[PDB]
């Protein structure tokens, strides 16, 4: 009965256009609730946002390049140039040169899960199909971005693709499913209304142990 | 051998409550949601929510809140739609059916057979039979069974050595909250005069039979 | 909520007959569609999901298609068990919504109404009502209007129909409307009639008598 | 077992050829003899999973030029006791004990010490229901029986449903000879919630609080050392 | 009310084979692990392995492997055990019984009651029933020897039941020839020798064998 | 596999008295040994495990202790229902395995056996057999040795024993050895005796007959 934003559940939503208007929690950009919203806006909505869990100290470390609230352009697209210390990113916000002329776009990502075994049997065959499947329905990419989808028990490939010349003005990004996607499977929808991701292979529901994610740029990093 | 089973029709007054349970079997009751899904009498489908199995977790919708409870017994794989405060346009078959927890997976592929729930104010009360004669090459005639509660009732003509020609209609249920129908039957007019014409009408809930000659007038 | 168009209501076919039903949702769902038959007494069959995936055990000849906010089921040769009630339905958000259905029934040729009127008894008259009843029997299609005139007065409000499904041996349809008036209303007027309209008659059809005669 | 084993670390090659024909295991990718009652230390298990043998099939490598959100795996250097080296490397930095880099990459005086760690869990919602007092005698059992630390090194055991956090303290002055130190501890509670068991024979950690089985959806892990990193 | 319920007692020759069922209720049965644990007559418990309920997976011991199976039917929470190729030291109570999937759980908390299976190639057979005769030479002793009968059990009373203070029946023993014998023995005051008559009263059912046997002094 | 040495295979103990079990680990085991106890004709029930967990609604008196390769059951003060067979287990590798078992019995004082000695009947000998019976009568402790001569040749291979578990009332033994001879056998020796050896006897007792006497 009230206002939601299926693609992004990090929005607050009132009926306030000439009809629902839902926008990004810290930024306030209005977002278009159709389709996925960027990883860079997504990012400054998580880093917005304790009880008796404690926080990290200011100097511990991660095995991680570690999290931060990024600058996005009026698109939403992260900003090439991110910062004291600067160092420019990709368009899925990842460190490409030491601590920037244009925003080099990721064109290839190799997702890589590995699943707890299981009783129930499935094959490359299915496997392919559900998380094609998926890619399309839940992460509104299009069929011919996913590129390839690989199985060795009990490990799980899955190749996205989409250069700049193939990706239609208004196509999701490669970048903004795989985020989507790995939220997913780390328990967090991005989505309001959609449940969690819940994969399931003939029938099987599988539990996804660990997840790897590559992402390959379209000009090679300058290190 | 997936299957899930759920309790009988119901009766029940307005204002009263009734709880419809759905008992899972040949598979893992956790893994998957179960949602339940209303068809008034006539009418389509309507979601009413569903439970998550496995957080225990309910969610409504905005129609069926406060008075709808969605509930669980894992130990028995079994989850329970409960409504109280009943009234007549609850009327309707409530079915619970199988789906996943998230929208991938929210189509849903097993059902319950359905549990018939009836809210009406009327007692039981038996029909009573009018003939509706033939007109003075084809006539027709029939029996009006009229104000009946609970449903059903049945018609068969000449204890069922009549059936070509006949039909009998689907109930209509009238403001007074009774039932009503009639039943039908085209015989050639010349059959009047020398073949006899009875409805058979049964109402178990009441125990009331009836016989109705139907002749012309 | 997610609200959607399911069309045709209902539609005749023969079996062999390719069938096509459509559901248009009311915002762009992806591929979230499924689709559902039921028959009488049963609860409903999930044959697609996600537009256009084929639940297991399926016939094939049973197919979907769409993306956005336009879907098709396709029925590529329709057999006599097909004969059913259908569903669309989204699983893009909740709250999950359904279309109102489809009724795919056996086409064919058409068939007037026999058309009959029957007064009401003297033994309901003594007990306080009356109820006039006009039969239509066996008739194709299912489209048919029935009006009531007491003294050439239109009734409105007091008559209820009942519809049977069609017919196990020549697919008609019959149909009943009775009206109902108290003793009292009865035995104020004189004529009653009631005039049919249906597409295998010429012209609509008129049966009435009068009370007491 | 019929043939020999080594419990506390599968990347081992065990054989009967050991004196008077007891069983030996040695390490992989080090040869370092193993201690099988013990935890083996980071450092020597890096190189072991850096020196397996994959054999891709049909999934594929990521490319040479590919970015990740970490900071990269190598095949450590370590001591003759098996601790990193401070220094690893043809570009180089400091890490600390538990192998972490604390430096920018440069071209090291010391080991400096992790001595807290923070362990931050989220598990998948569920309709069990168990409170703080549950959670943490399990997980104390569970780092004593399965990794061999002294509870008085597990400091505190916090829970926001469905978030677990463990913070592991131990200074060096606190480990008796021959105490398991909390970041090799880590490590293979780490690796065990990947559901990398680097036991042998002791299955996954299948971690219950109540008997009901928990699914971890998310882990982090969080390092401060005994001195500031240096960037 | 989390329970397992196994199948009930088993007879089979050598060579033959025996399915014994355990079916959890009560609990989500690919939560847990199904163990199977041997217990021979008057011996210890063995862990003859166990089976991942979800995975599928059984471990087998090197004692139990080749013509032991561990089986399941998730569709009913049940597990199976299969032993083929029977022998005689087969003979003992199994049990199933629930623990994790990894070693911290690798304790059993919830059990079956059990299910004997025993192997013989005995026929059914009666017993033949014979008194042990008090001493001609305080107190006496005397008896019935209750032999050479299968299966088990036979059940032995005295004087109808009226004898019961200083009766002993004891626990029958397999015999070479594959047949059971057991003996009941009672003390009674010698001087009620003669004065007061004694009688065992042995049933065996399986046979439908019922022997009354009068123990006199010889 | 882990081989597990549990002590005492028996001990007789009073309500009352401190009770300790021990299991020694053929390696380091960390503290992962479970305890079981287990009555006639039932399944085991866990106590314990992870060396020093109670499981759940295990009474306080229960408790376990130890690490590495030793470990202790102890029941505080026993009580009458805790009279049965306990079990340790290792659960720190696979395969699981488990200690041999202790009897936990009732002590109570010396009683020596009486002892009788019955020869076969002679309905027995026209079959083809001889069973020659002794039966020890209400003795404890449960140690006793029965030795069959035949014309003073120690037996050997050709008798077996049952033994009654503790009496309810007076918490004795009673066993029978039962020496089985064929009639050819039987009959090639005159003189029959057991020799029963039970520390309530000072000195060993002999019952004994001549066939045929
Ligand atoms: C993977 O498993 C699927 C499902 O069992 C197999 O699909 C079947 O394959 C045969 C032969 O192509 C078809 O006749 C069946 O109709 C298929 N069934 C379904 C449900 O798709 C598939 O062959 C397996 N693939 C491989 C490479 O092993
Ligand atoms: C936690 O729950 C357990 C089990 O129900 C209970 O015994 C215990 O007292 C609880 N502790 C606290 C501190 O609430
Ligand atoms: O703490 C467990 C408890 O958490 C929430 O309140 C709900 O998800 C319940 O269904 C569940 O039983």
């Amino acid at each position: 009965d009230n206002c939601t934003c299926p693609t992004n559940k990090m929005t607050v939503c009132s009926p306030d256009g000439p009809r629902c208007q839902c926008r990004a929690l810290g930024s306030g950009m209005a977002v278009d609730c159709s389709t996925l919203t960027s990883k860079c806006l997504l990012l400054k909505a998580r880093m917005s946002a304790a009880r008796t869990l404690v926080r990290p100290s200011e100097h511990a470390l991660v095995d991680n390049d570690g999290l931060y609230d990024p600058d996005c352009d009026p698109e939403g697209r992260f900003k090439a140039r991110q910062c004291s210390v600067c160092w420019c990113v990709n368009s899925v916000g990842v460190r490409r040169t030491d601590k920037c002329d244009e925003l080099v776009r990721t064109h290839h990502i190799l997702i890589d899960l590995r699943h707890r075994p299981t009783a129930g049997a499935f094959n490359h065959s299915d496997l392919d199909a559900e998380l094609r499947r998926l890619f399309r329905e839940r992460y509104r990419l299009h069929p011919k971005f996913v590129a390839a989808v690989h199985y060795e028990q009990p490990t799980i490939q899955i190749e996205l693709r989409q250069q700049t010349s193939q990706k239609a003005a208004g196509d999701v990004d490669i970048g903004d499913a795989a985020y989507y996607f790995e939220r997913d499977i780390k328990g967090e929808s991005l989505f309001q209304g959609r449940g969690g991701l819940d994969l399931r292979v003939r029938g099987e529901p599988l539990q996804v142990e660990r997840t790897l994610i590559y992402y390959l740029d379209e000009i090679p990093p300058k290190f | 051998q997936v299957q899930l089973q759920q309790s009988g029709s119901e009766l029940k007054k307005p204002g009263a409550s009734v709880k419809v349970s759905c008992k899972a079997s040949g598979y893992t009751f956790t893994n998957y949601g179960m949602n339940w899904v209303k068809q008034a009498p006539g009418q389509g489908l309507k979601w009413m929510g569903w439970i998550n199995t496995y957080t225990g977790e309910p969610t409504y919708t905005d129609d069926f809140k406060g008075r709808f409870a969605f509930s669980l017994d894992t130990s028995v794989s079994t989850a329970y739609l409960q409504i109280s405060s009943l009234k007549a346009d609850d009327t309707a078959v409530y079915f619970c059916a199988r789906g996943g927890f998230g929208s991938s997976y929210w189509y849903f592929d097993v059902w319950g057979q359905g549990s018939l729930v009836t809210v009406s104010s009327a007692s039981t009360k038996g029909p009573s039979v009018f003939p509706l004669a033939p007109s003075s090459g084809t006539a027709a005639l029939g029996c009006l069974v009229k104000d009946y509660f609970p449903e059903p009732v049945t018609v068969s003509w000449n204890s069922g050595a009549l059936t070509s020609g006949v039909h009998t209609f689907p109930a209509v249920l009238q403001s007074s909250g009774l039932y009503s129908l009639s039943s039908v039957v085209t015989v050639p007019s010349s059959s009047l005069g020398t073949q006899t014409y009875i409805c058979n009408v049964n109402h178990k809930p009441s125990n009331t039979k009836v016989d109705k000659r139907v002749e012309p007038k | 909520d997610i609200q959607l168009t399911q069309s045709p209501s209902s539609l005749s076919a023969s079996v062999g007959d390719r069938v096509s039903i459509t559901c248009k949702a009311s915002q762009d769902v992806s591929i979230a569609v499924a689709w559902y038959q039921q028959k009488p007494g049963k609860a409903p069959k999930l044959l697609i999901y996600s537009a256009s995936y084929r639940y297991t055990g399926v016939p094939d000849r049973f197919s979907g298609s769409g993306s956005g906010t336009d879907f098709t089921l396709t029925i590529s040769s329709l057999q006599p068990e097909d004969f059913a009630v259908y569903y669309c339905q989204q699983h893009y958000i909740t709250p999950l919504t359904f279309g109102a259905g489809t009724k795919v029934e056996i086409k064919r040729t058409v068939a007037a109404p026999s058309v009959f009127i029957f007064p009401p008894s003297d033994e309901q008259l003594k007990s306080g009502t009356a109820s006039v009843v006009c039969l239509l029997n066996n008739f194709y299609p299912r489209e048919a209007k029935v009006q009531w005139k007491v003294d050439n007065a239109l009734q409105s409000g007091n008559s209820q129909e009942s519809v049977t499904e069609q017919d196990s041996k020549d697919s008609t349809y019959s149909l009943s409307s009775t009206l109902t008036l108290s003793k009292a209303d009865y035995e104020k007027h004189k004529v009653y009639a009631c005039e049919v309209t249906h597409q295998g008659l010429s012209s609509p059809v008129t049966k009435s008598f009068n009370r007491g005669e």
